[PDB]
């Protein structure tokens, strides 16, 4: 009975896989990108990448190939998951609906098999006779491809070689033929076999096993024309075919290891090569022809091309474009050119996609001091290293502040016919109209001719032919640019008000009720035209010249009262087309027609906060689809702002909201503001690219950040960050950081690039003398980072071969000072494990960093928390609890010894602790007795931890080794001396990410309990929350129901995916919930949604609003 | 050490 809820706050950003080919159309170039459990499909174009389809999977993509057997229209996609979920996909567009369909699928694991060296490797023969797999040492699986085999049945074949490094099939081969470097004692070797599937056995390969080098690791299979195999090692590259043997040792590649490659030219003249260094190489094969004879090979060379991010994944695209998949850093779009610009680099970045990459540590801070957390993560490794500042919502910058308890509208207003700048904002008000002349950036309310001051304005548009409009309760009024006074005036033939006001800059359409007139602002006068009456009271109206119409506007829509409805109708005719018949007793406050790309838009706000959304037709006039959100309870006023090239839709609720554009879809991110009433684009000389926003009382004006549910602000560190503390009083951050250096010729160490520790503003080295006794080394720092500017204020450099592994920022003991404590460790490649390090206590001043105190220790200080004015601190195996002398020194009080190696600790307010490397977690107390440690309980499972957290006094989150999460609580039981020294694993769940850090924090606000965020190797930011047993239950059912309804991709079983799994063990998930899956609900059609019910009560659209009320947990 | 190793598993593979 443990009840947690896990949700993705940020999908994985790292790139594990990318492949290219014609998946979409036989004529289309696709980039397939594998995230972890996300598959992105793109079309390659002139601009770069056209986003097409982003499907998710219930597994980690471990193999991703496109391939094409005979008589197949276009390419098919083969996907192997890491729980050995194999499956085949086809791209399938039903005209406008897109589907990725599973042509085949089966689970390919074997109970026998210890998974191997180089992990899963799945390859596919040129002729498409089959797929070959190396899941286990000794065996080699083969899934024969056929019309059938729809359940991917496969045999194994025993493999003499117990240690394969890499395999592929060879081109130009009568039989299927594999080629593989492999390691046994005397070095590595390259062997071959045919594959006769007729007989489920291997056949002497076309050519003798030879040798390849000690560090040989890639195998490339040069395409038909040349045929053969390329082998890459350190400093060396070699080529094999029968009795052919070319080979080079280009000093240039020795510098670092090649790591990923890509075939540039279909024929195989060229290949890209990735370095651990971020370096890009061209491998070129020099072809050779004889008259009537197939092409031989003369030579192979390596041309250094430049620098990319540390690449996992390379894919050559169109013309000099290269996609560059990175996990240690940002993935990027890259251009090769024939020439080398400044520096001599033939590489040029075109685009950069943000990868939170390895999130390694992180913390939560409301930097501006609001009540929303921003989140600050140490990311990347080596040069890609960085801080990333992550902020929910779209905020805006507040220029003036004029408290006006009323404002019931506002529109812009250039008082000069030329400039884009408006110096007025005539604001509808609580039954009046004040004008707002501006001295520039200065506020002033004066008169204006032919514009009322005692009569409430409903509009001010920007009507052409040198004039200014004012639709009032009463009459649509008129003022000129030349005349500027009385020009004309419309008035209803009865002495009767205008109810609903409209206008673009050419059209005028009003409404007396059902009455729908129509008038025009013709050169100096308002001439009348049409008239109609509708079933019911006109609630609201939208008109704007959209695409193929300057000024004068085509078709339309409207919402009336009693039927609660919105319907499609024309202009001078007013002819009714299709309609919707929305429900409830509350009317549509706002209707709007817009455009962005290739689709015209209709949206309709009701007074219950909620919105119904649809897509119209400049031509026809029909009915799109149907959904129902729930922005701010209060009615929503839809409008359009000036932003970039896809100028967007701002929605004014109690919960202000932007509506942007997704694929070509439309974003729904929060706007970071109190409450917005009405809003309009503006631009004076004194407030340009402004947006103007009235609230319960206040005019405001400002620009607008990105878009995304999340804004991410990065800080390039150029070395690899490791830990992160926010010491508030000093308005800065502490950041442990690590930079690499190479051995000199004076033997010492230099550096490979300026880092953030070398470009520090001030700086320090460790002077301390506590110890005595090409090539790479690591040099560690504490960085001091300004929270506002993100500048390395100060840098402290540690000893020689000292690694700083923990950072706290705390006051200690009586001491009113706020320290930065850093635990450290001396480390030598020889030694299995350091036997010495030191805790160091520092303070940062007006601008100074002083070594306030040190303290030797006989291990690695893996972690430390601030206990209670005491400093609790894992050392190597021991868990020690320090005290600050008033003399200001750290002195031992007690220690716990029973840990294989304490990697982690956390502290529940009271006197309670937790953590361990391999098995698993211990829970502890401090006893203000003899100030001892009593070891309360432990979990007795073999979990190699990576991250640990305390949810509450009893519940303990824990993440491990194998992408599982688990929760523990103490066994409330009789016989309290065994069943108490043991705490049971009550929540089990396969996340499918590797978790580095948990922390308490939340990214939202000014049903669930708490909020713990975690950050993963892949750039995923998730969140874990607690639940009520009842809420657990509803949701657990809702999950099971939700599955039957949902077709997974690859026909993977949701629960197979979510199941706890360490090689040696597989239970299903208990006590956990993916809201990720719950949230799936919303993306289900109302029928498939109904289904989900059949059954204190049971509804149909309650739940579709129970789900909403969760999405806003982040 | 296991430090080169924690730090390693740190970034990933």
């Amino acid at each position: 009975m443990s009840y947690n809820y896990v949700v993705t706050a940020q999908k994985p950003t790292a790139v594990n896989g990318c492949v290219t080919g014609h998946f979409t159309s036989a004529e289309d170039l696709n980039l397939l990108i594998a995230k972890n459990t996300r598959l992105e499909i793109y079309v390659v174009t002139a601009e770069g990448l056209r986003p097409v389809k982003e499907v998710g999977m219930y597994g980690k993509i471990a193999v991703m190939e496109l391939f094409r057997p005979k008589g197949e229209s276009k390419d098919l996609l083969f996907i192997l998951t890491a729980k050995y979920n194999a499956c085949i996909l086809e791209y399938k567009q039903s005209g406008e609906s897109i589907d990725i369909i599973t042509r085949a699928h089966g689970n390919v694991q074997d109970r026998i098999g210890r998974p191997s060296e180089t992990g899963i490797i799945g390859i596919i023969d040129p002729e498409c006779r089959m797929i070959g797999l190396r899941l286990y040492d000794g065996l080699f699986k083969v899934i024969p491809l056929d019309r059938d085999n729809k359940e991917l049945k496969a045999f194994n074949i025993r493999l003499e070689e117990l240690h394969v490094i890499d395999v592929k099939f060879l081109y130009g081969c009568q039989a299927p033929t594999i080629c593989f470097v492999y390691q046994d004692p005397q070095g590595r070797h390259v062997k071959t076999y045919e594959v006769s599937l007729r007989e489920k056995e291997f056949n002497k390969g076309p050519w003798k096993q030879e040798n390849v080098e000690a560090e040989a690791s890639m195998v490339i299979a040069v395409p038909e024309p040349f045929g053969g195999a390329i082998i890459i090692g350190q400093e060396s590259i070699t080529y094999h075919n029968g009795d052919k043997y070319l080979a080079i040792a280009p000093p240039i590649i020795k510098q670092s290891t090649i790591v990923c490659h890509n075939r540039v030219d279909p024929n195989g003249s060229r290949y890209l090569l990735g370095d651990m260094e971020g370096r890009l190489f061209m491998l070129l094969l020099e072809k050779e022809e004889q008259m009537d004879g197939t092409v031989t090979l003369k030579d192979l060379r390596v041309e250094l091309l430049g620098e990319t991010s540390i690449a996992e994944c390379l894919t050559y695209l169109d013309n000099g474009v290269v996609f560059v998949g990175s996990r240690l850093g940002d993935s990027q779009l890259v251009k090769l050119n024939v020439d080398s610009n400044e520096q001599g680099s033939y590489v040029v970045a075109m685009e950069t996609f943000t990868n939170l990459g390895p999130i390694v540590d992180m913390c939560v801070v409301d930097l501006e001091r609001q009540g929303q957390g921003q989140l600050v993560t140490c990311s990347g490794a080596f040069k890609e290293g960085s801080l990333r500042i992550i902020r929910n919502g779209i905020g805006i910058h507040e220029h003036a502040s004029i408290d006006l308890p009323g404002i019931k509208g506002l529109w812009p207003l250039r008082s000069d016919p030329n400039r884009e700048t408006y110096d007025t904002l005539v604001l509808s008000f609580v039954g009046q109209t004040r004008v707002l002349m501006l001295n520039g950036e200065e506020v002033e309310e004066t008169e204006l001719m032919g514009f009322v001051d005692d009569q409430q304005t409903f509009f001010c548009g920007n009507v052409a032919h040198q004039q200014l409009i004012q639709i009032t309760s009463a009459s649509v009024r008129l003022v000129s640019q030349e005349p500027k006074a009385l020009v004309s005036e419309w008035k209803e033939p009865q002495a009767k008000n205008i109810s609903v006001a409209s206008c673009n800059s050419s059209q005028v359409v009003v409404a007396v009720g059902r009455a729908l007139y129509y008038l025009q602002i013709h050169p100096q006068e308002l001439r009348q035209i049409s008239h109609t009456e509708m079933e019911h009271e006109v609630a609201c109206l939208d008109i704007t010249p959209l695409g193929d119409s300057n000024g004068l506007s085509p078709l339309c829509a409207i919402g009336l009262w009693t039927d609660i409805s919105a319907r499609i109708l024309k202009l001078p005719s007013f002819e009714l087309l299709h309609k919707e018949m929305l429900g409830g007793e509350i009317i549509p406050r706002s209707i709007l027609m817009t455009t962005f790309e290739s689709s015209h838009y209709l949206l309709c706000a009701l007074g219950d906060g909620a919105l119904f959304y649809f897509g119209l037709n400049i031509e026809t006039g029909l009915l799109s689809d149907r959904k129902k959100v729930t922005l701010g309870t209060q009615p929503t006023v839809l409008r359009t702002f000036r932003s970039l090239s896809t100028t967007n839709v701002f929605a004014c609720s109690d919960r202000p909201t932007v509506i942007y554009s997704s694929n070509h879809k439309l974003v729904f991110s929060n706007v970071n503001l109190k409450e917005v009433n009405y809003m309009c684009p503006l631009n004076s000389d004194g407030y340009p690219d402004s947006l103007a926003l009235a609230n319960n009382s206040t005019l405001t004006i400002g620009t607008i950040d990105e878009i995304q549910k999340l804004h991410i602000r990065t800080v390039p560190l150029y070395e690899s960050p490791r830990k992160i503390c926010y010491q508030e009083v000093s308005q800065c951050f502490g950041v442990l950081s690590s930079r690499i250096e190479v051995q000199d010729t004076s033997g010492g160490t230099t550096a490979l690039r300026p880092s953030a520790s070398t470009q520090a503003l001030s700086s320090s080295v460790s002077s301390s003398k506590l110890f005595s006794s090409g090539e790479e080394v690591e040099v560690h720092n504490l960085l001091i980072i300004d929270q506002h500017t993100f500048e390395v204020l100060h840098a402290h450099q540690f000893l020689q071969n000292e690694y700083a592994l923990s950072l706290v920022s705390c006051k200690l003991g009586k001491d009113p000072n706020t320290y930065f404590i850093v635990g450290t460790a001396m480390v030598y490649p020889e030694e299995a494990e350091p036997k010495q390090g030191r805790i160091v206590v520092f303070q940062y001043s007006d601008g100074k960093l002083q070594t306030v105190a040190e303290k030797e220790v006989k291990g690695a200080v893996y972690s430390m928390v601030e206990f209670n004015g005491k400093l609790l601190a894992s050392i190597n195996s021991t868990v020690r609890l320090y005290e600050w002398t008033t003399e200001k020194d750290v002195r031992t009080e007690c220690n716990h010894y029973n840990n294989i190696m304490a990697l982690y600790l956390k502290t529940k307010g009271d006197f309670i602790l937790v953590g361990d490397l391999m098995r698993s977690v211990l829970l502890l107390a401090y006893k203000p007795m003899e100030g001892n440690f009593e070891e309360i309980a432990r979990d007795f499972n073999p979990n190699w931890m990576s991250a640990v957290e305390i949810l509450d006094d009893d519940n303990f989150l824990g993440a491990e080794n194998a992408f599982n999460l688990f929760v523990c609580q103490k066994d409330s039981a009789a016989t309290t001396d065994e069943e108490r020294q043991h705490l049971q694993e009550v929540g089990l769940f396969h996340l499918g990410e590797f978790v580095n850090v948990f922390c308490h924090g939340s990214l939202v606000m000014q049903p669930t309990q708490g909020s713990v965020l975690f950050g993963t190797v892949n750039g995923m930011i998730g969140l874990v929350t607690s639940l009520s047993e009842s809420w657990y239950n509803l949701l657990l059912d809702m999950q099971n129901r939700l599955n039957k309804v949902i077709k997974s991709v690859g026909k993977i079983e949701h629960s197979f995916w979510r199941s706890f799994h360490t090689e040696r063990k597989t239970e299903p998930a208990t006590g956990f919930i993916d809201g990720d899956l719950i949230e799936s609900f919303l993306d289900i059609s109302r029928p498939k949604m109904q289904e989900v019910v059949a059954n204190r009560e049971a509804t149909a659209d309650d739940l579709i609003k129970v789900v909403e009320e969760l999405t806003r947990i982040h | 050490s296991l430090v080169y190793y924690l730090k390693n598993r740190e970034v990933r593979l």
